[PDB]
RNA sequence: GGGUGACGGGGAAUCAGGGUUCGAUUCCGGAGAGGGAGCCUGAGAAACGGCUACCACAUCCAAGGAAGGCAGCAGGCGCGCA
RNA sequence: AAACUGCGAAUGGCUCAUUAAAUCAGUUAUGGUUCCUUUGGUCGCCACUUGGAUAACUGUGGUAAUUCUAGAGCUAAUACAU
RNA sequence: UGCCAUGGUAAUCCUGCUCAGUACGAGAGGAACCGCAGGUUCAGACAUUUGGUGUAUGUGCUUGGCUGAGGAGCCAAUGGG
RNA sequence: CGUUCAUAGCGACGUCGCUUUUUGAUCCUUCGAUGUCGGCUCUUCCUAUCAUUGUGAAGCAGAAUUCACCAAGCGUUGGAU
RNA sequence: GAAUGGAUGAACGAGAUUCCCACUGUCCCUACCUACUAUCCAGCGAAACCACAGCCAAGGGAACGGGCUUGGCGGAAUCAG
RNA sequence: CCUCUGGCAUGUUGGAACAAUGUAGGUAAGGGAAGUCGGCAAGCCGGAUCCGUAACUUCGGGAUAAGGAUUGGCUCUAAGG
């Protein structure tokens, strides 16, 4: 019911956020952001809690050389919360996921941003620490 | 805070609920074993001195003196320590204690009344439960009754009658040791 | 509006200001300003920095 | 890995009237095989689920709807703990009762719940899908089940069952409440149990004179008195009031010794949560088969139940996850009996509205309801609204010999046909399956579904709803709640709901009327308050608080003087949203 | 330096005289208690049916925290010809 | 009964992962060391016997939850001291 | 201090919730209007906050040299940070 | 053809047109020189309408949909070679 | 395709390509700062180019007009771009 | 790069501003070649000591291959005639 609010998004298409679930993927090369109409010359960009088509660039060869949906979970670009606190995350990160929002992994290392957890319940359940 | 106040000179102690930050503001940001005046607490406790021996944190974790801060610290403990009973000869264990410093972050405060002022209170200074048993070592018997070595310790000894045994009360007494 | 303490300096941080840092170990730090944040990142021990609270506690200043 | 199970409903299957049938339409039998065996003679039809295709032809042909064919995973065939007959129910696994820990079974009815309770009691020997005690014990090794059964077999453990059906107890025992308790003494703890369950007033009265809630209190008190191990409790909360059902939970938790096994069965989830320390779910196709899950925590087990997804088995058993103008104005009416002084505060009654009634079993929700109807006459004042009204009662008996079809058309033909009613009431309350059965042979939940349908169908302005959640499954409860909502939204006819369940009350409530004061004394019926404020008053009167688990936002119950409780009382937010 | 379908030995199995092979396995010796490390007590331990970390597995939590080690004996799962 | 005190819990049991002059075996050294216990030797102005502390017991508790424990009363020792 | 002829001109589309697993449909599947919460692209602003810049050449720190040293400074096309 | 039914959607054999975002014809203009492909950047116009607004159609139950009308207001992207 | 040399090939190359790591304002998507200009003044002071000149739409015309026809219209003198 | 000896008056002018465009320098959140024909341009790298150094090889090389660590100030010690 409660919608997302925009947040400063510092993962343009080309970024390698590190995979932070137990799949076996190390990296996640972001090849496109989901739900972006866009403009001329503007790279699509995903903040925390965004859906994103990624490719795994290093990790298990089951995962390599194919596209996955994923969710950005942490991000180093500082976003503002409605309560006026800016917040940033030390690393960019994500998790491999399926179209309907379920994790294909099982346990999320490190914290998940609450912008993402509120939006993605199955990620939030596996997430040890939030924000 | 669920203040546990104890008047030691009687042998009676109460659990007093307290709210309103300004009521407790005398206690806050003070160390353990400091003697605070309880006049600001209430006009019932008019001119009362209370030592703050530091009870329990919320989340059940006792204050232990020395650690400072107003948060939890976890320490390696041993035989001869607060907050820890070792279950083996030279057992040693990690347990989380809490700050000496007093804060609203607390379930209980422990207070020991050092001096009562003018007023009295119903379940503390009125009630007078005795020392449960009297002296047992000879020297302490002599010191209680002022005897010296040439005065017979056997006769001037404490003795408790246990009534409602079933048949009749034994005029019972310990074994004087030393 | 829970006023928070700066993880480096010790100054209070009012609602509007400052910045929050969520390290991947899974513990978070507030910073009053960028000066403090930089110091924390360069690994400067605030007990060796004269303007921080921690320094003043250590060296028994005031009182 | 998938297999099939044939099921023949023995009440419906009458081989004489229909002829052979199945055989003639079955393509395996028309080939020339022993897929189905019937004849005009003999009772019940037999089907070989080995030879059966599962074409779904025989079910369409059979005239009564006697046959069913379902698909069950092939993993389960190893772990069958009971099957009574051929072409009948097939139970998989058993719950894992732990000594000195209250087991909480959760799951809808018709999924081998009763058979499990009988097995654990020790009435039914697990036939293990054979249709043996050393062989059964070897089957149950490496688990507390073999411990449990070994305990049963040499030390004769006493199986005692608080029953589901409470209305059948009055027509069996005789004498006063106090006399029966005195007869059944073993522990010699009447007084303490009576003070916990409030049977001070009730000791004098007869068993027939008691209401539903008082009968439950009586039955639980009796079970608490009896010195026995392995306590089976089957829906203790149903018929009870908020504070009564918590007390009943506390008593059952007090019965815990390390000797005794306890096995509660609750459908109010907050009450179950409070009761148990240990939970086991019961998923399957209703009437066809049932699987007892591995034992989870209290919290984890109920989350699994709400998701409809066992993560360990990886079997999504349920499809969907079950997560969370002014018509008239009464003035300040007062109705003094003589010694007792019932009172009302003035307020509004907006159309298309469900007014939830908060209070107690005794504060006279039922008496106010009867007064509003005209079924009770006024001592003072005078509630005489020129309005048609409907009345879903608490106690529901089937003393009208016939079919449910007959009941439906006799009461209300137009609603019974009307599609808007049918999508709203008949379908969601699976009345299409009850329809054919007799009114005599209903279950308790099925009777509650029919009651909901009968009173919704009868035209009115006001709709009184006493205990709709009583006896229904947690799923059915939530359906029944939706049905009432939508019916009223279409009709623009107000309703009033006596519920004692904080799940259902929060679901249904637009506005909420609260009662205050003890029963058989002065009742101060407040004006219709907003939901936010209304529940907080009711919780403050009964001294409870709740919280919400972030995954499903389900209302969990608190302990007295727990930090979370104390914080919530100081804030004034006794629960959330 | 690498390997070992390597714990050592007493011994076992074959055998004319020689040998060939085996010795996880009830006595003796060693080493180890999921993996690595550190230590308290104590005459004796770098103990694991003692603690402290990390890793790897996993359990309740009211999510703030808390506990864990069958290569003891039963027993389970799994692995498998066993 | 409890609780403090003392002793034991380093044996036994399991397994054979490691480990190839290592383990281990026979052989010898400790005139290069430790050793609870056992056994035998030694054991020349409070002493008509000193100090205070604590547990069980009593009673307020805190925590959702552990073989968690805190504060207040007492009271011994071959414990701890002089 | 104002009027206004004439010119110009601007807003856009989407998602989620709800209606609703409802209409419709044998079932599989599966809508819509009113509401509510937000977002895209575009436009016009602005600097409380976060960020960027920084020769206030503000204030430390430091390299090589130069005022005999201390101190106070300067030079190295903005010495570097 | 479209189960049936020429025309919902199509449409053979024939036939009538429009267009200058194809390519040819042509050689009027420029050889005392009109800077010769693409891309980037920026504005504007057209409609022969992909999307969006309002609608008529169906071989439109719903969902998805093609067919047609008013219509050029607003859009119509990021990359690999 | 074989001293019109074929096949090879360490070392070397301001030679021609391709990918990866690092690094970066190349880009998303631009911003701020410095010096010298441009800017204004004193003084000094050129050139190329020039039929006449210098607002448009359409028409016709050597088939893309500043001038012609028919319409729209037209307000001194100048500055930086 | 800084200084003395010696030598100059900033390279055919000055003043006042600190706009846009430029020329020459810098810096940039998050991303990191997505830019472009193309990493063009800039940036990374860099000195020394101590380790450590592959393919291939004409056995010479490759080789500062690659990849690491250290580096200031001060007070001493030892070693070299
Ligand atoms: N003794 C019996 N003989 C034959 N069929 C039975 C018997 N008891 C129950 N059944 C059938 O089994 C079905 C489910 O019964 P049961 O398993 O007891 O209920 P639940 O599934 O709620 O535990 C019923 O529909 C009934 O037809
Ligand atoms: N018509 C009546 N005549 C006499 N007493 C009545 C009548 N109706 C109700 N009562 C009494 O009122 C009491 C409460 O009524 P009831 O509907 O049972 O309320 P509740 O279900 O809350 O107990 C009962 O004990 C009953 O004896
Ligand atoms: S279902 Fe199995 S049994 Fe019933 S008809 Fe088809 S085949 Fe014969
Ligand atoms: S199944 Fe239906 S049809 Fe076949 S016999 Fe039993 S009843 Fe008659
Ligand atoms: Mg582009
Ligand atoms: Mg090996
Ligand atoms: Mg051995
Ligand atoms: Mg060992
Ligand atoms: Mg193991
Ligand atoms: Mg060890
Ligand atoms: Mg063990
Ligand atoms: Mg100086
Ligand atoms: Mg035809
Ligand atoms: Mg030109
Ligand atoms: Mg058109
Ligand atoms: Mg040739
Ligand atoms: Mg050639
Ligand atoms: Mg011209
Ligand atoms: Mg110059
Ligand atoms: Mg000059
Ligand atoms: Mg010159
Ligand atoms: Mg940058
Ligand atoms: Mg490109
Ligand atoms: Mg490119
Ligand atoms: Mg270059
Ligand atoms: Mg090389």
């Amino acid at each position: 019911s409660g919608a997302k609010f925009r947040i400063s998004l510092g993962l343009p298409v080309g970024a390698v956020i590190n995979c932070a679930d137990n799949t076996g993927a190390k990296n996640l090369y972001i090849i496109s952001v989901k739900g972006i109409k866009g403009r001329l010359n503007r790279l699509p960009a995903a903040g925390v809690g965004d859906m994103v088509m990624a490719t795994v660039k290093k990790g298990k060869p089951e995962l390599r050389k194919k596209v996955h949906p994923a969710v950005v979970i942490r991000q180093r670009k500082s976003y503002r919360r409605k309560d006026g606190v800016f917040l940033y995350f030390e690393d960019n990160a994500g998790v491999i996921v399926n179209n309907k929002g379920e994790m294909k992994g099982s346990a999320i290392t490190g914290p998940v941003a609450k912008e993402c957890a509120d939006l993605w319940p199955r990620i939030a359940s596996n997430a040890g620490s939030i924000a | 805070m669920k203040l546990n106040i104890s008047f030691p000179a009687t042998g009676c102690q109460k659990l007093i609920e307290v709210d309103d930050e300004r009521k407790l503001r005398t206690f806050y940001e003070k160390r353990m074993a400091t003697e605070v005046a309880a006049d600001a607490l209430g006009e019932e406790w008019k001119g009362y001195v209370v030592r703050i021996s530091g009870g329990n944190d919320k989340q059940g974790f006792p204050m232990k003196q020395g650690v400072l801060t107003h948060g939890r610290v976890r320490l390696l403990l041993s035989k001869g320590h607060s907050c820890y009973r070792p279950r083996r000869t030279g057992e040693r264990k990690r347990k989380s204690v809490r700050g000496c410093i007093v804060d609203a972050n607390l379930s209980v405060l422990n207070l020991v009344i050092v001096k009562k002022g003018e007023k009295d209170i119903p379940g503390l200074t009125d009630t007078t439960v005795p020392r449960r048993l009297g002296p047992k070592r000879a020297s302490r018997i002599r010191k209680l009754f002022n005897l010296s070595k040439e005065d017979d310790v056997r006769q001037y000894v404490v003795r408790k009658p246990l009534n409602k045994e079933g048949k009749k009360p034994r005029t019972k007494a310990p074994k004087i040791q030393r | 509006m829970k006023v928070e303490l700066c993880s480096f300096s010790g100054y209070k941080i009012y609602p509007g200001h400052g910045r929050r840092y969520a390290r991947t170990d899974g513990k978070v730090f507030q910073f009053l300003n960028a000066k403090c944040e930089s110091a924390f990142l360069s690994k400067r021990n605030p007990r060796q920095i004269n303007w921080t609270v921690l320094y003043r506690r250590k060296h028994k200043k005031g009182q | 890995k998938l297999t099939r199970i044939a099921i023949v409903n023995h009440d419906k299957c009458k081989p004489k009237k229909c002829r052979q049938e199945c055989k003639k339409s079955c393509p395996v039998v028309r080939m020339g095989k022993l897929c189905i065996e019937v004849t005009p003679q003999s009772k019940i039809a037999w089907i070989s689920e080995t030879l059966c295709i599962g074409c779904g032809i025989c079910i369409k042909k059979c005239p009564f709807g006697a046959l069913s064919i379902v698909n069950l995973p092939s993993n389960l065939e190893k772990e069958t703990t009971h099957r009574y007959c051929a072409n009948a129910f097939k139970l998989h696994r058993l719950p894992i009762p732990r000594p000195g820990e209250v087991l909480g079974l959760v799951g809808t009815n018709g999924i081998g719940k009763s058979t499990a309770l009988k097995i654990l009691a020790g009435k039914q020997k697990p036939n293990l899908g054979k249709y043996d005690w050393q062989e059964i014990l070897t089957y149950f090794r490496g688990s507390e089940l073999q411990n449990y059964f070994t305990k049963i077999l040499e030390d004769d453990l006493k199986a005692i069952i608080k029953p589901q059906y409470v209305d059948q107890i009055p027509k069996a025992a005789k004498g006063t409440v106090g006399s029966i308790l005195d007869r059944k003494d073993e522990t010699k703890t009447q007084a303490i149990v009576c003070q916990q369950l409030d049977l001070t007033h009730l000791k004098e009265r007869n068993v027939e004179d008691l209401s539903g809630g008082e009968l439950q209190r009586f039955a639980c008190a009796v079970v608490c008195i009896q010195k026995a191990d392995i306590f089976m409790f089957d829906e203790p909360s149903s018929y009870l009031d908020v504070k009564q059902r918590l007390k009943a939970a506390i008593t059952i938790r007090s019965l815990i010794n390390p000797d005794r096994y306890i096995i509660v069965v609750e459908h109010d989830l907050s009450v179950l949560d409070y009761l148990s320390d240990f939970i086991c779910c019961l998923y399957g196709v209703p009437s066809a088969y049932g699987v007892v899950t591995m034992p989870f925590s209290v919290r984890e087990g109920i989350n699994i139940f709400l998701d409809g997804y066992v993560p360990t088995e990886n079997l999504r058993f349920r499809d969907a996850s079950l997560v969370f103008m002014c018509m008239y104005k009464y003035p300040g009416m007062k109705k003094k009996m003589g010694e007792f002084e019932l009172a009302i505060v003035a307020g509004e009654f907006t159309d298309s509205e469900i007014m939830v009634m908060l209070g107690e079993n005794g504060t006279g929700k039922t008496t106010f309801i009867r007064m509003l109807a005209g079924r009770l006459k006024p001592d003072e004042g005078g509630e005489v609204p020129v309005l048609n009204v409907s009345y879903k009662p608490q106690k529901i008996s089937p003393k009208s010999t016939g079919s449910v079809r007959q009941l439906l058309h006799e009461k209300i033909r137009d609603a019974y046909t009307h599609p808007q009613f049918v999508t709203d009431v008949m379908k969601p309350l699976q009345i299409e399956n009850i329809i054919d059965q007799e009114v005599q042979t209903l279950s308790g939940g099925e009777l509650q579904r029919v009651a909901l349908a009968l009173c919704l169908g009868k035209p009115a302005d006001v709709y009184l709803i006493d205990e709709p959640s009583a006896y229904l499954d947690s799923e059915q409860r939530l359906m029944a709640a939706r049905v009432v909502k939508r019916f009223i939204l279409h009709a623009k006819k107000t309703a009033f709901v006596v519920e004692h369940d904080f799940i259902m009350a929060t679901y249904l409530a637009d506005r909420v009327i609260v009662f205050d004061g003890v029963p058989s004394k002065n009742t101060v019926a407040n004006s219709p308050q907003t939901l936010l404020a209304g529940m907080n008053k009711f919780l403050s009167q009964l001294e409870i608080t709740f919280r919400r688990d972030p995954n499903n936002y389900r209302p969990r119950i608190n302990k007295l003087n727990s930090i979370k409780d104390v914080e919530q009382k100081k804030s004034g937010n006794y629960f959330f949203l």
